């Protein structure tokens, strides 16, 4: 017994005496491509390993460095807006802008 | 009118081409590649047979001495012995003791079969290109035989078809091959002249009629037994039989793209790369004008049934009001999926059902079906077998549409995120802002 | 022993290889060449004649109609007129004055003689070379042909040489070609079944033995005149007596680097071109021992007259002195000037004359005799005769010694530029180091 394998190019083999004969292989793979997104992740990487990897990985590091820059941002913007009130001596933040803005 | 297009040089995959011109409905010609051949030009360089040893009965000369003369023969080697008493069946054959001398001598001739079992030597060269194609259109089925290299212009039904050139430029065989009976070998040779005894090309011959003949085998004499008449040699087997005992692998079971080496005359077929450009020029009786032409209104596209699969498992209906019963040209504009038929029956009951291939889980692409046009989005299920015999009858797409089901769930999420980066932006462009006005 | 070297590739030019091994006295090879032919690799696409227009005898019938069916023929053109009355030399040929009928038809075939003249097309590829050389050294003096091709090894007296390849791809023929008698074109055709009237190609057959024929030459029918039995006919003249008139320039008027084409095979000859590369493997036994040799000590050269000239207008003396009569192979060790005689007869009395031709006005060169050197450097002048019917027997080098005349004198102008800046120079330098002291 051997085993051979079959690319989605084709494989022909010859037997003996026989003609050659060819076979082909289909896009067949596990999951289900229209449910959550695990599943969709899952038949891809059946069909495609390496660049489904590839792709989910970029996809996930990008999103966690925009949403790391923008938090930042945003933390940023609080920090310039409630700097001017601490420098001054005595004085106090107005409730609203310290219920809007955690003030210590 | 002229037109231009491009086919994949895939055996056996059908093409549709569609043409349209102002004041004249849209036609479909529907074209294929039957067999292609790829011929490259060989010259002649030496061929190789086995060899044979002709070596005549020895002079054996009773009281005297003996001189051989240098002749002009492949490989001749002589000898003159001293001092020899030979036997026979009754007696002595020479009367004096110690005075005899026996003269030999021997040489090599291709053998007597060389006609009809020999290997030859070739050196490859440019190829050119060789196809049958069959074009259907309208009332026209036809299979012509064409040169795929922009030269060759025939003509189907008074319509002008030139084809070529391919667009790759790629041939299977080396600059030097040998070939033998039903074989190709992608072997480099030795030069003409400098053979090597036992291997391949110890003997060389510049065709099979030729009357000259360069032999290389170290043939050597030795001194005769003692009380002995014979011929004693020593030579290197054939190099041509240990060639064929240990060739190597054949270029038949090793040629890539999967196309099938044939020998008388050298060639390779069904060589599976690159495209052809086919330049078209067709007459107007081919055509059907407008007024005669059914005119389609209000034509909507939906889908029943997407499995993508290598067969055409995929069914499509269009929906349409029409004026008059007739017959249409439907096409697909993108290479996504693949329609089966090219011509539709169109009738006053609103509704025909097409087939297609596709290769994406979700493929979205316009029909056209006459002068109107449609969008059709689909998703398909993957098929459940694993291996089928026949090839693929779709073009490689697997890219789904922007509108799927996963591309839809990364729009959102990238939308969700741009939002709050707009947010972000926005509050730190206001708080700047009042900031700077203190 | 293994050599190799370059030879330039000028029919005629007597080429002169030095051998130096140790434990052996020097060897001098003639090399020359006598021919070379270029010949590319052909492939034909069609061949063209004058053609013939067949019209057999017009069809009458009397009282009734008839309708002609197409035939496959080239070009064939039939129809059928209403209305005729035909006379002959007895009188009218049929009752009904109104309602005879004719039938005309005329179709076009190749010529009786297209075999025996024809043009050929043809597309040209890449061209292998043989050449012609002749090799003297010692008592060996013999011609030999070759393939200029790293291929061939060729076997003269004991010793093996391997020409090529040759270091210019250079081919005096375009991609397409027409040949004609013994003439070649470099004009481009018409595609196969793409032919125009009036010009070439006007029929085309894929070979001479071929019995499909392409013919497009406009063959219109028109009415015959009242009272008549004819068929007339208007087509375009044959366009290969059009061809013929005005061809053009042929190639052998027009190839450049003086090389003469020659047809059957189509072939170019004496092509000056590039250099070729010479491997060689010699025998041990065509040398001579040193302890034979005669030695020469104190080796002196002088140039009684010298005239830069094609022919070989210079005269050189060596002295020496020996201890035994022999002969010894003498070379030149440069390129500016090339000798003439490669061994000479060396006696007692220790003075021998040598000829040479020079194209520079102050030429300086080693001059090797046997197994000792000398440094030959002399002044000529120009010849009187502005044109010469022989070919240069010397490589063309101008620049003159750096000890002629010439560069003598700009080095003394430079020499005393050169002192007076160094004076100037160390002035200054002086003058600003006291400066500084202070
Ligand atoms: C002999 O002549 C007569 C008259 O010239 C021919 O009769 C004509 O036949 C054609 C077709 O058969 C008719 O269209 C005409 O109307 C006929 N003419 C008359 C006056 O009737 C007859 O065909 C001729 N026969 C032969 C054998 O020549
Ligand atoms: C075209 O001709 C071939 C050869 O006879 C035939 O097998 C094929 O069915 C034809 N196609 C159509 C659509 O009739
Ligand atoms: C070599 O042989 C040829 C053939 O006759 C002759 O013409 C030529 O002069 C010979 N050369 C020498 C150097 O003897």
């Amino acid at each position: 017994e051997r085993t051979i394998p079959v690319p989605v190019d084709g494989m022909e083999y010859h037997w003996g005496n026989n003609d050659p004969v060819r076979l082909w292989s289909q896009l067949t793979t596990e999951g289900k491509p229209h449910g959550w997104p695990h599943q969709i992740v899952q038949y891809y990487y059946g069909l495609y390993p390496a660049a489904t990897v590839s792709a989910v990985v970029g996809m996930s590091l990008l999103a966690l460095i925009s949403i790391f820059a923008s938090c930042y941002m945003l933390v940023a913007a609080r920090s310039k807006c409630l700097t001017p009130y601490a420098l001054t001596p005595g004085a106090a933040v107005p409730w609203t802008l310290g219920i809007l803005c955690c003030a210590p | 009118y002229e037109h231009s297009t491009v086919m994949p040089n895939v055996v056996g995959f059908p093409y549709k081409a569609h043409i349209e011109r102002p004041g004249y409905s849209p036609l479909t010609l529907q074209m294929q590649v039957v067999e292609t051949s790829l011929e490259p030009t060989l010259n002649l360089e030496y061929i190789t047979c086995e060899y044979k040893t002709v070596v005549p009965s020895p002079y054996v000369k009773c009281c005297g001495a003996s001189e051989c003369s240098t002749k002009e023969k492949p490989d001749y080697q002589c000898k003159v012995y001293t001092g020899v008493y030979p036997f026979m069946w009754g007696g002595a054959y020479c009367f004096c003791d110690s005075e005899n001398t026996q003269l030999s001598e021997a040489y090599v001739d291709r053998s007597d079969v060389c006609r009809h079992d020999h290997a030859s030597a070739y050196k490859a060269h440019t190829a050119s290109l060789k196809a049958k194609v069959r074009v259907m259109y309208g009332n026209v089925n036809q299979t012509v035989d064409v040169y795929v290299n922009g030269d060759h212009a025939v003509t189907i039904g008074g319509t002008q078809f030139i084809f070529g050139p391919l667009s790759s430029a790629w041939t299977p065989f080396d600059n030097k091959i040998v070939v033998y009976k039903d074989e190709v070998f992608n072997q480099d040779f030795p030069p003409y002249g400098s053979g090597q005894p036992g291997r391949f090309g110890d003997i060389q011959s510049r065709t099979v009629e030729s009357n000259d003949l360069y032999a290389n085998t170290a043939l050597k004499l030795a001194r005769p037994s003692p009380g002995m008449v014979h011929v004693p040699y020593t030579q290197t087997p054939s190099g041509f039989k240990y060639w064929l005992k240990e060739k190597g692998t054949a270029l038949n079971t090793k040629a890539p793209f999967g196309c099938q080496i044939k020998t008388n005359p050298v060639r390779a077929m069904n060589c599976a790369v690159g495209n052809i450009p086919v330049s078209m020029n067709l007459p107007d009786s081919a055509f059907t004008r407008i007024v005669e032409a059914p005119t389609i209104i209000d034509l909507t596209c939906t889908v029943a049934t997407c499995t993508h699969s290598s067969d055409f498992g995929g069914v499509l209906t269009l929906t349409y009001k029409t004026d008059k019963n007739g017959d249409c040209s439907v096409h697909s504009h993108s290479n996504v999926a693949t329609l089966q038929e090219a011509t539709a029956k169109v009738k006053t009951a609103g509704k025909v059902t097409l087939h297609f291939s596709t290769a994406s889980a979700s493929p979205s692409f316009v029909v056209s079906l006459c002068s109107a046009r449609a969008t059709c989005s689909a998703s398909c299920e993957p098929p459940k077998d694993h291996i089928v015999p026949y090839a693929a009858s779709h073009s490689n797409v697997v890219f789904p549409d922007m509108s799927g089901t996963a591309l839809s769930w990364v729009q959102k999420i990238s939308g969700g995120l741009g939002a709050f980066a707009i947010g972000a932006i926005l509050v730190l462009v206001v708080v700047t802002c009042i900031g700077l006005r203190r």
